[PDB]
């Protein structure tokens, strides 16, 4: 049963035929009858695992997210950790085109969160098919943005509370903000008011040159961001260096450099292009 | 800030010296320097404001060597810019 | 990046020729789409001070038309319609004069110093706005 709707499922998305559609309803009541998110968690890749890499569909795709729909009604947080899983482990071609497509906001939380474990993994792991994992799910968050600056904060504030694996998560949100075109930097920029300063100092005291030459990077990725509201980024910027409003001289030290970084890396930006290019946007 | 003792912000200070120099002597000094410390990069096209005659572009790239085709294509620029 | 040629050309532009051929051009691709003309501020400021009358014209018209997309810009452009209205081209007047009362509309916040400087242009100078000034004062309320 499962088998012959897969089997059509990919025949309808292959060939647009409308052969496929009574068995995309049938296999639908049939979902609402079991009433298990399970099983309709193991259609629905079944459906996406290869029968979405040949080509797109319409009624195949709506019978999957109907599935989808269907798993998420109830709770299912066990079952959408096994989603999460088989999607992370076959992502070939529309694998974020099936994993984003629930558009439910719990779906979403649990998506971002299952995302943010997955890039915590790659970091701390350092492979190179993790951290293409990771940046495809970021890549999936990124087209579904309803709301990521609460999941956002959540990650930054459970970053700054650990010192040995803070590195390693701030590394991977620097990442994503290279990735993601900084969709939360005026909330980043607010959210280290007084405190955040010297905990992340002290993550930074454990670690290393890399680090070092990671929060150089970052600063010159965040330099071409924040087009929102760049003035108070600018005056907290200057506040916490010159005139020592930061709670650690080696903080002050740090945002100066950083200042001194920006500056250096604007300089390259404005001035070095040759010729008559298309200008480059800041 | 004395002492930067990093390659990149060292670049960027020659850089900055560079843009703004006027005198050609000194000029000199930062282009010998510059290719010095430096492998294999080309140091006409760090500064877009820099515009050379289509017909004078095309005959100034004809030189071999790097340091006389960024020296004399930087002051010759300059120089019509201060013109 | 789509409107970086046509706004280093109307900066660096020297002859009447080039300034009408760019501003016929930006005319004839802001007649649809017309959210474009933000980036026009400063040289359209530039430009609408010139003596030439076709240009000036063709700037006119493309100011009235970007307050009348966004008028929220129209703050920006009064030190340049203040410097029109009391230069001494005595075509540039007269020319304000005539898109008096639509900007006179889009302004509303800074109209009266705008029709006072009119009324004293007309006044100490020998030539009769009245007609404008007094159009813009009835579909003012």
């Amino acid at each position: 049963m499962d088998i012959y709707v897969q089997c059509l499922s990919a025949l309808i998305g292959s060939c647009p035929d409308a052969c496929v559609d009574a068995l995309l309803d049938t296999s639908v009541q049939h979902s609402p009858h079991f009433d298990w998110v399970v099983a309709h968690i193991g259609s629905s890749f079944p459906g996406t695992i290869i029968s979405r890499v040949l080509s797109c569909g319409l009624k195949d795709f709506c019978v999957h997210g109907g599935a989808g729909g269907g798993a998420g009604s109830s709770g299912g947080s066990s079952s959408q950790t096994p989603s999460t899983d088989p999607f992370p482990g076959s992502p070939a071609i529309p694998a974020e085109k099936r994993v984003p497509k629930i558009a439910s906001v719990v779906g979403i939380l649990g998506h971002l969160a299952s995302r943010h474990g997955d890039s915590i993994r790659r970091e701390l792991l350092r492979m190179f098919h993790d951290s293409l994992a990771g940046g495809s799910g970021g890549r999936s968050g990124d087209p579904s943005l309803q709301a990521t600056v609460p999941f956002l904060l959540q990650l930054a504030v459970m970053s700054p509370a650990l010192l040995g694996t803070v590195s390693g998560e701030l590394v991977d949100c620097l990442k994503p903000p290279a990735v993601l075109s900084q969709l939360q930097q005026h909330l980043q920029g607010f959210p280290r008011e007084e405190l955040d300063n010297m905990l992340n100092l002290a993550v930074h005291l454990v670690s290393q040159a890399s680090g070092a030459g990671a929060y150089r990077l970052l600063q010159f990725l965040v330099d071409t961001a924040m087009p929102a509201s760049v003035i108070t980024t600018q005056g907290l910027a200057v506040p916490d260096t010159v005139r020592e409003a930061c709670d650690r001289l080696i903080q002050l030290l740090l945002l100066h450099l950083q200042k001194l970084v920006h500056h250096r890396g604007g300089s390259p930006g404005e001035g070095v292009l040759g010729p008559p290019p298309p200008p480059r946007l800041v | 800030y004395d002492i930067p003792a990093s390659a990149s912000v060292n670049i960027g200070q020659l850089e900055h010296q560079l843009i703004l120099s006027v005198d050609p002597w000194r000029i000199r000094q930062i282009l010998i320097e510059l290719h010095g410390m430096t492998s294999e990069r080309q140091f006409w096209t760090v500064s877009n404001k820099w515009e050379v005659p289509s017909v004078y572009s095309g005959v100034i790239l004809g030189i071999k060597d790097n340091l006389t085709r960024d020296l004399v294509y930087i002051l010759m620029a300059k120089g019509l810019h201060c013109s | 990046a789509e409107m970086a040629p046509y706004m280093k050309r109307l900066s660096r532009g020297q002859t009447v020729e080039d300034l009408l051929e760019v501003l016929s051009d930006i005319d004839e691709m802001s007649r649809r789409r017309p959210e474009i003309l933000s980036f026009f501020s400063t040289n359209l400021q530039r430009l609408m001070s010139s003596a030439e009358e076709c240009c000036r014209n063709l700037a006119f018209s493309l100011a009235l038309r970007s307050m009348q997309n966004s008028p929220s810009i129209a703050a920006a452009f009064l030190p340049t319609f203040m410097y029109c209205l009391g230069s001494q081209d005595f075509e540039v007047v007269q020319t304000a004069l005539r898109n008096l009362p639509e900007y006179a509309l889009l302004c509303q916040e800074h109209a009266a110093v705008l029709l006072h400087r009119a009324f004293l242009v007309g006044m100490y100078g020998q030539m009769d706005p009245s007609a404008q000034i007094s159009e813009a004062l009835r579909i003012l309320h």
